[PDB]
């Protein structure tokens, strides 16, 4: 018998899955862009009165 | 424990700077926190007093 | 995340400059793959014939 | 020589309990049993918990 721990089963939300192959690698990936630039800085127009 | 948080640039290296602590925190990521990775980015600060 | 090596995966009206993202992933012969930060793994012999 | 063995679970809360079978819209059925405070062990994003 050849030395190792054997499968490997592995669950995610409840559910088990087997997968084909397990690892932990990097991997290119974007990122989310919010260029709010002053959305909304200064405008209302209004007025006063007296009582 | 590096707490020489001075890169050969700030202006604590001075006669009249006074007494300060070298301190650092954290940074953001994005377009608008000014680097390409949304992980923390490396900001250095300090303080000191004046007469 | 929006893009990984020019495949579509969320809706972002925008893409950034690639970055390398350390996190786990797992295969089930479908043609995307799919990532997974907190799961719960277990190793079985099961005593196969296979091994 | 025999070979009894026990269950001993100790426990001084007492926290009222129910038991919940939830279908989700895609036609899963499955049941559970959710604690008052603790997590029920969130399935696919659902985590309906109960209070006393």
């Amino acid at each position: 018998l050849v030395h190792k721990p054997g499968e490997v089963v592995v669950s995610y939300g409840g559910m088990r899955v087997r997968p084909k192959c397990y690892g932990f690698s990097r991997m290119m990936a974007t990122l989310e862009v919010n260029p709010p630039e002053q959305r909304t800085g200064q405008c209302t127009g209004c007025h006063l009165e007296c009582i | 424990s590096t707490s020489n948080s001075f890169s050969d640039d700030w202006a604590g290296k001075m006669d009249r700077a006074g007494l300060g602590f070298s301190g650092c925190s954290d940074g953001c990521g994005g377009a608008a926190c000014g680097c390409f990775n949304a992980a923390p980015s490396c900001i250095f600060w300090r303080k000191w007093v004046e007469n | 995340i929006c893009k990984i090596d020019g495949v579509v995966f969320n809706q972002c009206e925008g893409e950034s400059l690639p970055q390398p993202f350390d996190v786990a992933w797992m295969d089930v012969g479908h043609s995307h793959k799919i990532i997974m930060r907190e799961h719960k793994t277990k190793w079985v012999q099961e005593s196969s014939s296979k091994d | 020589p025999h070979g009894i063995i026990w269950k001993v679970s100790p426990c001084a809360a007492w926290v009222p309990s129910a038991v919940i079978e939830l279908t989700m819209p895609s036609g899963e059925v499955r049941t559970f049993h959710p604690m008052s405070g603790i997590p029920t062990q969130v399935f696919k994003g659902v985590s309906v918990t109960y209070l006393g």
